[PDB]
């Protein structure tokens, strides 16, 4: 929630729930606005910000609890960050080494996920170059998420304490907590 | 225009559209259960069903 | 179009003299190798492989080669489906045909009779789902 | 819809009029409403009617709860079925079920065992280990997802297994399920030999691999892959019409190079050794449970009596050559499961470390400090055999590198204190290696603007020579040198980093 | 009329949904109406090479006509007449198969020799696949491989994603040996085709110029041109 | 529920309810058989009018059901075209991949370089 | 006789004619009986006896007769039958072959509209707005437990799931003999009795071959019986015969079944290895006696059985591979619901994650080694017991059906001393 | 219940109870050689035999009119004959049948499992250009497939194509159908029946058991005749019950390479035997080809007289010995000698498969420890 709040042009937080009715789950919701982006143009800065927000949960878990206390709750977010990185490298040609080659396409399924991916069978050299670019991008996103949590440590402490005390917090209260305890926007 | 039989069964008999043998489909359903509960999952992003 | 090598190879079948079988094989070999771009003999026949290559070359988007991945069949794909094909609307969409999906597993103690009498057999029995798919495929064929 | 619990209560209360119910009828209706889930109103009316059709041949003055449960079992399972005839194979099946029940009761983080039976109903079923149900989790008010809560809960006890102040992770919690599944084979191997292995204990072994494969690959809580860059190696991109999954195109040689199969084999071998140790130490307990099940009125023992047998029966010596059989004496194969001796062994190479334990600077580090840093970084101390000696050595190197820096060591101690909680928790952990001088270096005032640069400017690793293998790109040079004997490759695993 | 029927049959297999290139002269996207001089020169060279190497191959199907761009189609067409009484509809010999391989590689070898290696167009792909098909049926189906020997390896599984027709289940080492034999047969056929086109270079150039001037040509005019330009037979 | 970003830190309940409560809290007493039955193979014993399975075995009395399991099915759709693992990862026929990619990237780069070199001299325009 | 259904039938006739104790206890009525079981056990005879005991009429009808090409005719017939039942007041309504009409009303095809109408008419005649009540019981007869409609099998229409099966020992006594003809229904029992009157040859007949094929049958069954006798954990031979049946054209050797193994599923690794030996025994003895060039297609199913045993050894975690020894099977291990209740079919999925490329070759090499080493071991055993094999072959050729005691006697008088010492060492033990 | 053997004899005697029959027509052999046929086809066969005798201008003597009457309804209609223009088709569709009959006679010698040849036709009568009829032996000889019988059947399959190759000095497409039949028979030899030496005792880890005809559904109604189906489906026992179908795990690429190498070894041995026979009996084969071209239809009796009149030339010594030499095949058996431990003559296997455990046991316990 902290990285989504400080990330520019991101969706507004709707509700952050940590075990809402004693049910073992936790989520950070966002308002589904029909304006702005929809599907017009995806900026690489927007995609990098989304990937950093996705990696932010596991980066916060590492930076607060330690390396060994992290669990696998961050798997859908890690999947979405990896999908964003692979999409940027292999579908939009945002990598300097792979170049403008269309090796991955998205498609909509006519239940599970609402979409799948048309994949081009690559060779080992092309796959290794694209993997090197994706790993560099993901490590960079992890570093940026770690620094964004590092410069907002008092805000992160306040939000974590409020979540522990109250359970379910509205996005307006999240914004109030962050701005009251002092936050640095990106 | 030549297949090399990479990742399928060697001698797989034809199926209900051609034959009336239900053995390959009965094994294919358990194959799909394997593809659900140890990889892929129900939805994209889930680690195991 | 109005609709043999798998029957004799898998099901035994037979019922063809070894002379007419050989004649059919010789004529098919001659038709596959020769009769390409012939006036009336190799017109549209899908038994000539070069005609099929021409159709693929002129109507399809490249060819795509073999992937180097595991848990996939040949390309970056899994195995094909074997058999190819208010509250009222909610129930109708909830239990209509269920083709692809994935069949659930019953407990080894099974379900007590009522709960087994609900939840259609196509959802848990594998054999029942495959039999239903077979029945629809044969009904579409017939 | 089908009647719920309250609807069941109302229907059975209405249809129980005109029939004699023995004792307090409220308790009988409570039990027969708890024990008839999914039933319809006509089914409840029939069950009430059929009870009164009975008590004529049996000449019972009133309808009672055991007979009510008899018809409840009858109308949904058919015949009562006969018990297994007494034989040497029956005694072996009792021993196998007793070993499975004892290992289930000794598994930390499991639900309480309701009853272990040798005699069951139906046709294709035999002995069983039934756990507590909803109608049992209600009375002792407990969370429905208590099994999921059993990982992070501390200082509790379930069945015969206690959990202290160190919580079980997801990895150790799911990897603890391999021991009850291996105990059936371990009992036969320890008590009879290789030729004593039967088809009775063959089904759990085939699911041990899928549980361990989840533990080491899909769960992403293996200590080897926690320090990796955040790359998803287990991706499948969609399912598509006609249901054909698509592997991630970059995943060329991912499973073979990252050593998933060999790590799964390592976890399975460690769990098999643990099951052999369990059968060795609890041999008399397993024999007593088997005898008590064989000499029971319904060939069924309860969970409380099983726990009483396990706790009362003393721990057998794991030595003494064969463990009622032979060649399983290998059970004396040390253990190699504790991370603290390996860490002390690693720290011994560093000069001037001065280790005391529960007591170039001297750096008088205590066992508490070592355990706190190891739990913060590695995660747990008693999973070394499960994770592999190479993984434990890499973790020990990471813990040593963190211990050499006093600021990092104090931060790790403070965050371990906050994770553990209690009265000693010093509120939130300190700043994440960014001091007040580096945090005041860039608010919206001084410096700033480096966070405005794109992600490539944060690219801290850059190599112009991309390797032919994904392990070299993913892991560091030390990690590839320590690992890659777990890789499933022929002679590439000598052509990969740290060239001799 | 026979040529028109054959071209119409191919055109109603190579335009069914997008098509491209094969039907030139349309006035739409992938079909320039005045077939360019380089393209018609390449088509004439291709068909002249095919006609010359079908003429100099003994015991081959004889040429009835040779046409450059029939139905404004960006390929040539040689009308070959078979002798049904010679080998009924059932007999194929190794001489006939190897001569067919040479004749089918002849067009692309001729356009590679004349127009250069880099200016070869894609009209030689069906004939190249047909020569590859003959070699594949000789090695893997007819058992004419020296190392492969008499074993059946092809099991037709068209049953009608990448469109496989043939399909084989043999091991990787046997597949390597069989495909190496197919490659060496294709290399032998290509070498013989280039040898024939090289030793009959003057006759090939004269036939190319005659095809350019006349558009279509008959069997007797082909024979007269090749015999008047001093052809060398196989 | 359809939110595709929910946090599930553990999956121990899935294994407890699908592999222990469903499967391995119970035991199946139908694993094998003699192999030498009274009607050739088990398929012919099964497709028979006599219930051979139920058989009076004095050697007390009773009619203990001697059942044979169904034939276990083995699905083995593994990959069998492994060619090269030392030096690079290559399956059997991927020989048309390096040439294809080194033509595609080269041609795209050359065209982009030509476009950049043309538009470099027409920036005022 | 009639399994345990007679107590339920007594209950039916008791509350039909003289309720008394049921009315004192407060029970109202059963209103339906669903006789489940295979035909030939007097399913209609029991209902006839129930009607005779209750003093009510019986009208013979089946669900097939309601299937009429005129639309609404079957529903009209069902309604008319129940109207005459209410007029008779009371009687017993029998519906036979309910599996031909009441099955899975989901639609499809131009043959099930009238069938669904008849099922709905039966549903509204058995239940619905109360128009019958009273002392009326409807009995149906099916061969399967739950294949009918959920409402038809609902315990408000057919609330008694009375099951009959083939007669037990006392049932066959009522209708030394029951040891011989144990395991078939009463119709086949009556047919056996009629055949015996027309002639215990009838039991053998209810339960052509030249010299070369008879010799090959004798050699194969003698080798199988000799291996089964000599191997310790293999159960002793019950009998052996070379006379082909109507569906077993190769002769069979039947062993004495192990009650403990069949009840508990304890099939040990040593038993599986010796069962692999016994499966290869027929091929080994045929090759040894008749030469290699006379190897026949008679062992095409013995080879499949041996492959089943070897792959079950590999899949059960009994192999000698260190990564497969006591840890894993071949993987996955999914299960399917078979035809009869309690029966499950096992399907194993092995895909590049449960197995490596070298592990697949290792498993195939281990199965090949198991099969071929077992063949060599059995060939050496039959070579060193050649006199016993020959004597069993000639005795089988003479008698065409020998008992296990004769096999044991021939083996113990003409066996190898080492094999006899092994047999005497591992005797007595019921081998787990 | 269709009549057979004695019932077919009774039906043929009933339909020939008013017509004169020559003694050379073996009624028992005709009844055994027409399996599955009923009176509603044997009446037509006797009818057409009578009409052919009437049109021949004589009484019902010789077996040729009876064989023509059988052929008119087993291989229906009469196509035009092979053209006399060019020497190719008359040579090919005589050489294949001459070689099949010659190999059948040679395997009737020594072994005796191969049944005698009834006739060779080479006159196209429906859906075919040439035939070789085999005198169907008695039943109970077909109820069981023997290893030697299967080897003889593989040799008889390869015989026609290798005889065409020996006659023309050139490979043709006539070997394609023979190879297609012989490969299937060799796969049944190696995998299902287990007659080979794969693994050292012939038991492979995988076998493709045939399925039943009840899964065919279509069931094309050819009817009557009953060809080598009588030897194929009689010994095979199909599956019929999907609940009890065993298919085994599919073998890996390495063991599939070894098993297909065993299949290639069986095919190479049978092919070399057939080529040696046809190389040593070239004179008899050429005399039979000339007689076939001269007289179109020909009986197995007269073929036996011709082959006896042209025997082998004892020892060919030289020049003619060069036909027996180089008649062996150059086809590659990968796992022949030293290539039967783990690489199996594959230079890339060690670069793809990481040295299995039983391979290491073979190379450590047996090798480097003897």
């Amino acid at each position: 929630a902290l990285l989504a709040y400080i990330t520019p042009d991101y969706e507004e937080i709707a509700r952050v729930s940590v075990c809402p009715l004693n049910v073992l789950t936790g989520f950070t919701l966002f308002v589904e606005d029909e304006d702005k982006n929809v599907n017009a143009i995806l900026t690489r800065s927007e995609l990098e910000g989304r990937m950093v927000v996705h990696l932010a949960g596991r980066c916060a878990e590492k930076l607060v609890m330690g390396e060994g206390q992290m669990t696998g709750m961050g798997s859908p977010d890690l999947f979405h960050a990896n999908l964003i990185a692979r999409e940027m490298i292999m579908s939009m040609g945002m990598g300097r080494r792979t170049g403008p080659i269309d090796l991955l396409r998205v498609a909509a399924t006519s239940d599970g996920d609402p979409f799948y991916y048309h994949t081009t069978d690559m060779s080992t050299e092309q796959a290794r170059v694209a993997l090197a670019e994706v790993v560099e991008l993901l490590d960079a996103a992890e570093a940026k998420a770690m620094y964004g949590l590092a410069i907002n440590w008092r805000a992160l402490q306040a939000l974590t304490q409020a979540l522990l005390d109250r359970g379910t917090i509205t996005g307006k209260e999240v914004a109030h907590i962050l701005e009251s305890n002092g936050v640095i926007h990106f | 225009l030549l297949s090399f039989a990479d990742g399928n069964i060697l001698d797989e008999p034809p199926s209900p559209p051609f034959s009336s043998l239900l053995i390959p489909a009965k094994r294919f359903e358990n194959y799909k259960r394997f593809f659900r509960d140890t990889l892929t999952g129900d939805k994209m992003g889930q680690r195991k069903s | 179009r109005r609709p043999g090598s798998f029957k004799e190879d898998f099901f035994g079948s037979q019922r063809d003299e070894v002379h007419e079988k050989n004649q059919v094989v010789y004529q098919l070999t001659r038709h596959a190798i020769t009769h390409y771009k012939k006036p009336f003999k190799g017109d549209y026949s899908l038994a000539i492989p070069t005609n099929l290559y021409v159709t693929d070359l002129f109507l399809k988007l490249p060819t795509q080669s073999i992937s180097n991945l595991t848990n996939v069949e040949n390309h970056n794909l899994s195995i094909k489906n074997k058999i190819q094909h208010f509250s009222v609307l909610l129930l109708k969409e909830e239990k209509r045909l269920k083709p692809n999906k994935i069949v659930e597993e019953l407990p080894w103690t099974s379900l007590p009779g009522e709960q087994l009498a609900t939840k259609p057999r196509t959802s848990y029995s594998v054999r029942a789902k495959v039999a239903m798919l077979a029945e629809l495929s044969l009904s579409n064929l017939s | 819809p089908q009647p719920g619990p309250s609807a069941r209560m109302a229907i059975l209360r209405y249809h129980a009029k005109g029939k004699p119910l023995e004792g307090d009828g409220q308790r009988l209706l409570l039990k027969t409403a708890e024990a008839t889930q999914g039933w319809s109103a006509a089914a409840l009316a029939n069950l009430m009617n059929e009870a009164a059709i009975l008590t004529v041949r049996r000449n019972v003055p009133a309808i009672s709860l055991p007979m009510v449960l008899e018809l409840v079992e009858g109308l949904n399972w058919g015949e009562q079925a006969p018990r297994i005839p007494d034989s040497e194979a029956k005694d072996r099946l009792a021993l196998i079920t007793a070993a499975k029940a004892v290992a289930f009761a000794l598994t930390p983080g499991l639900e309480p065992i309701k009853s272990v039976t040798m005699w069951s109903g139906r046709r294709g079923l035999g002995p069983s280990v039934d756990f507590i149900a909803m109608e049992d989790k209600a009375a002792m008010d407990m969370h429905p997802e208590e099994t999921e809560l059993m990982g992070w809960r501390t200082n509790f006890k379930t069945n015969a297994a206690v959990v202290g102040d160190e919580p079980l992770g997801e990895f150790a919690h799911v990897a603890g399920l391999l021991v009850p599944l291996y105990a059936g084979r371990a009992a036969e191997v320890a008590l009879f030999g290789k030729d004593g292995a039967s088809l009775a204990t063959a089904q759990p072994l085939a699911d041990c691999f899928e549980i361990a494969y989840y533990c080491v690959r899909n769960s992403q809580v293996h200590p080897r892959f926690k320090s990796l860059p955040p790359l998803h190696t287990t991706m499948w991109l969609g399912r598509d019409d006609a249901g054909r999954w698509r592997r991630d195109p970059l995943a060329i040689g991912f499973d073979e190079e990252l050593g998933y199969h060999k790590l799964t084999l390592t976890l399975l071998k460690a769990s098999w050794r643990r099951a052999l140790r369990l059968v060795a130490q609890r041999r008399s307990a397993i024999t007593k449970v088997a005898a008590e099940m064989l000499a029971a009125p319904e060939e069924k023992i309860t969970g409380a009596r099983l726990v009483e047998i396990i706790e009362s029966t003393p721990l057998d010596d794991l030595g003494g050559e064969g463990l009622d059989g032979a060649a399983a004496a290998a059970v004396v194969e040390e253990a190699g499961n504790e991370f603290l001796p390996l860490l002390k062994e690693v720290l011994g190479q560093v000069p001037g470390i001065i280790l005391t334990g529960e007591s170039a600077t001297e750096l008088r580090l205590d066992d508490a400090t070592l355990a706190a840093v190891s739990r913060t970084l590695m995660g747990r101390l008693d999973v070394v055999d499960l994770i592999g000696r190479n993984t434990a050595v890499e973790a020990a190197e990471r813990v040593r590198d963190a211990l050499l820096h006093p600021e990092t060591r104090e931060r790790l101690l403070a965050m371990r204190r906050w994770v553990e909680g209690g009265p000693g928790a010093p509120e939130f952990p300190p700043s994440p290696l960014s001091p007040e001088q580096t945090a005041a270096m860039s608010p919206s005032g001084p410096l700033y603007g480096n966070l405005a640069l794109n992600l490539d400017w944060w690219r801290r690793r850059q190599d112009n020579v991309i390797s032919w293998s994904a392990m070299e790109i993913l892991m560091s040079r030390r990690q590839v040198d320590l690992y890659k004997q777990d890789a499933d490759m022929t002679e590439g695993a000598i052509a990969k980093l740290g060239t001799p | 009329a026979m040529e028109n029927k054959t071209m119409e049959a191919t055109l109603e297999a190579s335009t069914a949904g997008d098509g491209g290139g094969l039907v030139g002269g349309e006035g739409v996207e992938g079909s320039p109406d005045p077939i360019p001089p380089q393209l018609r020169r390449a088509v004439s060279v291709y068909e002249a090479g095919k006609a010359l190497l079908a003429y100099i191959t003994p015991d081959y199907e004889e040429i009835a006509r040779v046409s450059v761009c029939p139905l404004n189609v960006l390929t040539g067409f040689t009308l070959f007449v078979e002798d049904e009484d010679k080998n009924v509809n059932a007999i194929l010999t190794r001489s006939e198969l190897e001569g067919r391989m040479v004749v089918h590689l002849a067009g692309r070898c001729a356009e590679k020799l004349v127009m250069g290696e880099g200016q070869m167009t894609g009209m030689g792909s069906p004939d190249l696949f047909h020569a590859n098909l003959i070699a594949r049926e000789m090695i893997m189906s007819m058992g004419m491989g020296r190392r492969t020997g008499p074993i059946d390896l092809l099991r037709v599984a068209a049953t009608s994603d990448p469109f496989y027709y043939h399909t084989t289940d043999m091991s990787t080492e046997q597949a390597r040996v069989a495909l190496a034999e197919v490659v060496e047969l294709l290399d032998a056929a290509e070498a013989k085709a280039m040898y024939g086109l090289a030793i009959n270079w003057r006759a090939l150039q004269a036939l190319t110029q005659a095809l350019l001037d006349r558009g279509t040509i008959t069997g007797k005019e082909v024979a007269h041109i090749l015999e008047s330009n001093g052809v060398i037979h196989f | 529920s359809t939110n595709n970003l929910l946090q599930n830190p553990t999956n121990i309940n899935w294994y407890y309810q699908n592999r222990i409560l469903k499967r391995h809290g119970q035991y199946l007493t139908n694993q094998w058989w003699n192999g030498q039955l009274s009607e050739h193979n088990a398929e012919t014993v099964f497709l028979s009018d006599i219930d051979w399975r139920s058989s009076f075995i004095k050697n007390d009395g009773l009619d203990v059901l001697l059942d044979f399991p169904d034939t276990d099915q083995y699905y083995n759709p593994k990959r069998r075209r492994w060619l090269l693992n030392n030096g690079s990862w290559n399956f059997w026929f991927n020989f048309d991949k390096l040439y294809s990619e080194e033509i595609v990237t080269t041609w795209i780069l050359e065209s982009l370089i030509q476009t950049y070199k043309y538009l470099h001299k027409n920036t005022e325009l | 006789g009639n399994k345990q259904a007679k107590v339920e039938l007594m209950e039916v006739v008791d509350f039909f004619r003289t309720p008394e104790k049921f009315k004192a206890s407060g029970a109202r009525a059963p209103k339906g009986v669903l006789l489940v079981g295979p035909p030939g056990n007097g399913k209609t005879l029991m209902a006839r006896a129930v009607a005779g005991e209750s003093g009510v009429a019986f009208i013979s009808s089946s669900a097939a007769e309601f299937i009429e090409m005129y639309m609404g005719l079957g529903a009209a017939r069902v309604r008319d039958l129940f109207n005459t039942a209410r007029s008779v007041a009371p009687c017993i309504i029998f519906i036979d072959e309910l599996d031909a009409v009441g099955r899975q009303r989901q639609g499809g095809g131009r043959s099930n509209d009238e069938r669904d109408n008849t099922v709905n008419q039966l549903l509204t005649e058995m239940d619905g707005f109360e128009a019958e009540q009273q002392g009326i019981v409807v009995m149906g007869a099916t061969n399967r437990k739950d294949v009918l409609d959920a409402a038809l099998t609902r315990p408000g229409r057919f609330d008694r799931s009375i099951e009959v099966r083939r007669p037990d020992f006392q049932g066959r006594l009522e209708a030394s003999l029951a040891s011989l003809m144990g395991g078939m229904s009463g119709a086949q029992i009556a047919g056996v009795a009629n055949t015996a009157c027309f002639l215990t040859l009838a039991v053998e007949q209810a339960k052509f071959v030249g010299a070369g094929r008879k010799k090959r049958f004798a050699v194969m069954e003698a080798s199988i019986a000799l291996a089964a006798t000599l191997l310790p954990a293999i159960e002793p031979v019950e009998y052996a015969t070379i006379i082909p049946s109507t569906r077993s054209p190769l002769g069979r050797t039947v062993l004495k079944p192990h009650v403990g193994r069949y009840t508990t599923g304890v099939w040990t690794y040593r038993y599986l290895r010796e069962q692999l030996l016994v499966a290869l025994a027929g091929r080994a003895g045929e090759e040894l006696v008749l030469g290699r060039d006379e190897l026949s297609s008679l062992n095409q199913h013995r080879l499949q059985m041996a492959r089943q045993v070897a792959w079950k050894i590999m899949n059960s975690g009994m192999s000698s591979h260190p990564d497969y020894q006591h840890l894993r099977g071949l993987g996955s291990n999914y299960f399917d619901g078979s035809s009869e209740p309690g029966r499950f079919q096992q399907t194993t999925v092995v895909m590049d994650a449960n197995q490596t490329r070298s592990e697949a070759v290792d498993a195939d090499m281990e199965v090949e080694g198991l099969l071929n080493g077992g063949y060599k071991q059995v060939f050496e055993l039959l070579v060193r017991n050649r006199a016993a094999l020959d004597a069993l072959t000639e005795l089988l050729l003479e008698r065409e059906k020998i008992s296990g005691e004769e096999v044991v006697q021939v083996v113990e008088e003409l066996g190898h001393p080492e094999d006899l010492a092994r047999r005497a060492q591992w005797a007595g033990y019921e081998l787990l | 219940p269709k009549p057979d053997t004695e019932g077919r004899l009774e039906i043929l005697k009933l339909h020939l109870r008013n017509k004169q029959v020559a003694p050379d027509v073996d009624l028992l052999q005709l009844a055994r050689d027409l399996p599955g046929l009923v009176g509603a086809d044997l009446a037509n066969i006797v009818n057409e035999a009578a009409m052919t005798a009437v049109r021949s201008g004589r009484q019902q003597l010789t077996a040729r009119d009876i064989y023509a009457g059988v052929d008119r309804f087993t291989q229906g209609e009469v196509r035009p004959s092979l053209p006399t223009a060019h020497k190719l088709p008359v040579l090919c569709f005589a050489a294949k049948e001459i070689g099949i009959a010659l190999v059948a006679g040679e395997l009737r010698d020594r072994y005796g499992r191969v049944e005698l040849v009834e006739r060779v036709s080479i006159q196209p009568k429906g859906r075919a250009y040439s035939r070789t009829m085999f005198q169907r032996g008695t039943d109970e000889e077909y109820q069981l497939m023997t290893r030697g019988r299967l080897l003889d059947r593989i040799r008889l399959a390869l015989a026609g194509g290798f005889a065409v190759r020996t006659a023309l000095g050139e490979e043709t497409n006539f070997t394609a159908a023979d190879i297609k039949r012989a490969t299937r028979m060799a796969k049944k030899y190696v995998f299902y029946y287990g007659f080979s030496e794969a693994g050292g005792a012939g038991i492979t880890t995988w076998a493709n058991q045939p399925y039943s005809g009840d899964f065919v559904i279509g069931q094309q109604r050819a009817r009557k005749v009953v060809s080598t189906d009588a030897m194929d489906a009689f010994a095979d026992w199909p599956t019929v019950s999907e609940d009890f179908r065993f298919d085994a795990p599919s073998p890996s690429d390495v063991t599939w390479h070894r098993y297909t190498d065993e299949v290639r070894r069986v095919l190479k041995g049978c092919s070399e035997d057939v080529l040696g026979i046809l190389a040593e009996r070239q004179e008899a084969m050429w005399a039979g080809i000339k007689a076939l071209s001269d007289r179109k239809e020909l009986l197995g009796s007269e073929l036996r007289d011709i082959f006896d009149a042209h025997p082998a030339a004892t020892s060919r010594d030289r020049d003619a010995r060069a036909e027996l030499a180089a008649a062996k095949l150059d086809m590659t058996i990968f796992t022949e000698g030293a290539n039967s431990r783990w690489p199996y003559g594959i230079e890339w296997l060690d670069d793809a498969y990481p040295k299995p455990y039983w391979v290491q046991q073979q190379e450590a316990e047996a090798a480097e420890a003897q």
